[PDB]
RNA sequence: CUUGAGUCUCGUAGAGGGGGGUAGAAUUCCAGGUGUAGCGGUGAAAUGCGUAGAGAUCUGGAGGAAUACCGGUGGCGAAGGCGGCCCCCUGGACGAAGACUGACGCUCAGGUGCGAAAGCGUGGGGAGCAAACAGGAUUAGAUACCCUGGUAGUCCACGCCGUAAACGAUGUCGACUUGGAGGUUGUGCCCUUGAGGCGUGGCUUCCGGAGCUAACGCGUUAAGUCGACCGCCUGGGGAGUACGGCCGCAAGGUUAAAACUCAAAUGAAUUGACGGGGGCCCGCACAAGCGGUGGAGCAUGUGGUUUAAUUCGAUGCAACGCGA
């Protein structure tokens, strides 16, 4: 996740680790694991994606 | 709640017509003794308004500068603890506050007559020198120092 | 000092403090500076404005070391995750390149379990 | 005899299995550089690590374990279960044209083999995580949850243990019975101009008809309609316990009672109530304010204590200037 654009702009054009790494796989290993409670608890949210 | 009232209409000042000073004597006021208040308002509103040799809403005005807050924090009950969260005070609140403090601290300054020291912590505040700004002091220092829930 | 000029910023944004270090484009620390020592602790030691008032703490530090640009490095969630970039650069300083730094394994060491109420 | 079963040819997909390599991300540890007063942690904290220089930051090295993304309503396997990439050895499944054997089939007590995790033995390995254990905190207590550490173990080879909510809580094989939407993999055919369209096999999701069901629900992958064989149930507690046998290094497994005792135990669904469950609302409920009580003297009621008697009744909110 680089960010160099050249130019002056104070602009972060942080977006970009909010569609790959940072949270959501940060905050996913963070704590404990699961083992097995993804194939379920993560394995659930079809029941729901399926409406 | 669901209802919504808003702010009741308060008669002009007699002795001048301003609705500020009008709701300044209110505060002060007590047991329904609007009378009292008044005899107290303007004597001591004259003994200061003359050594400011300005007209009296001036030098109140400026009394009023300084013990005038901008914001405040808010009690909030989120999440099993009470977070501290300051606000910015909206401007009818601003005078409001001033004048309840200026007569609070006043009431309560050892001088002889209620007049007096109205008049001395009316002075005071226009240059943070009485308790009126003290509050504000406080109260600012308030926020900030949880600006960080700001 | 030595007038680097130009270095980089590292940004520890831990989920409980946030420490800036500044150093040249070599990793030789010239200074650097923390949340939780600027004052608040514990519970508002790790809230955003706390990493600004660090970042900005540092640059008052090297900035004696006659820096004018420099590239922003940083890892980890939590706030002043973005915060300290922005007092860095407010504070006077030429940008140029921010990276995420932070650490992601392909699936390696197994994460402590911990916390459970 | 050929349609059941099998054989051959040619492909197809696959985290199927055994062995051996190997790559990158990260953690930790060691050494050195820069740098300086914190870091770490929580709800706060504290234990802890820091001026003997931590943390952060950079460089070099060691080592073990696991393979982000792809990845899924996904795939493979008899079940357990199996994810980086590469090689070698190997098992199954499916389709297609066909060619061949000619009922060689289905099921299976006993038997044999495979069996998650934890556990056991020998010898290795040991980064991270973590029973035990030790501190710190919390609490009335806290032999816990939380924090700081941390041994077994988790990893490996070989051997043993055979259990799990080993679950679809649904034995295997076969034939029939309206539909819809989707995933995955093979295949015939058609200007595929381009994807595409007409289909036709294997495996697999979700919805649902008939019918079945106590209901919930199942529903061509049935719990529907039928056939072949097998395993198992006969009230709750006592008890998957005792005794005996067999097995086991052990922990224990497996086989399996009675006495006594109860009139229930139980499944599903229903209404309501409750939830330190969720959503949306009201009320001086809170918030915003003004004035009070709780301290003081006294009035008054109550409890208490006392009294020969201190008459009886009212006692969470809804009793206590209440019946009076
Ligand atoms: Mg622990
Ligand atoms: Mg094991
Ligand atoms: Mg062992
Ligand atoms: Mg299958
Ligand atoms: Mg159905
Ligand atoms: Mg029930
Ligand atoms: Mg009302
Ligand atoms: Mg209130
Ligand atoms: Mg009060």
């Amino acid at each position: 996740i680089k960010v160099r654009e050249n130019e002056p702009f104070d602009v972060a054009l942080r977006r970009f680790k909010r569609s790959c790494e940072k949270a959501g796989v940060l905050a996913e290993v963070r704590r404990r694991e699961f083992y097995e409670k993804p194939t379920t608890e993560r394995k659930r949210a079809k029941a729901s994606a399926v409406k | 709640r669901r209802r919504v009232i808003g702010q009741r209409k308060i008669l002009p000042d007699p002795k001048f017509g301003s609705e500020l000073l009008a709701k300044f004597v209110n505060i002060l006021m007590v047991d329904g003794k609007k009378s009292t208040a008044e005899s107290i308002v303007y004597s001591a509103l004259e003994t200061l308004a003359q050594r400011s040799g300005k007209s009296e809403l001036e030098a109140f005005e400026v009394a009023l500068e300084n013990v005038r807050p901008t914001v405040e924090v808010k009690s909030r009950r989120v999440g099993g603890s009470t977070y501290q969260v300051p606000v910015e005070v909206r401007p009818v609140r601003r005078n409001a506050l001033a004048m309840r403090w200026i007569v609070e601290a006043a009431r309560k300054r050892g001088d002889k007559s209620m007049a007096l020291r109205l008049a001395n912590e009316l002075s005071d505040a226009a240059e943070n020198k009485g308790t009126a700004v003290k509050k504000r002091e406080d109260v600012h220092r308030m926020a900030e120092a949880n600006k960080a829930f700001a | 000092r030595k007038q680097v000029s130009d270095g980089v910023a590292h940004i520890h944004a831990s989920f409980n403090n946030t420490i800036v270090t500044i150093t040249d484009r070599q990793g030789n620390a010239l200074g650097w500076a923390t949340a939780g020592g600027s004052g608040f602790r514990g519970s508002r030691k790790s809230t955003p404005f706390a990493a600004q008032v660090a970042a900005e703490r540092c640059a008052d530090a090297v900035k004696e070391y006659g820096i004018k640009n420099l590239e922003v490095m940083v890892k980890g969630p939590g706030p002043g995750r973005e915060s300290t970039i922005r007092a860095l650069n407010a504070a006077g300083f030429r940008i140029t390149n921010i990276t995420d730094v932070t650490p992601i394994p392909h699936n390696g060491c197994r994460p402590p379990k911990k916390r459970r109420v």
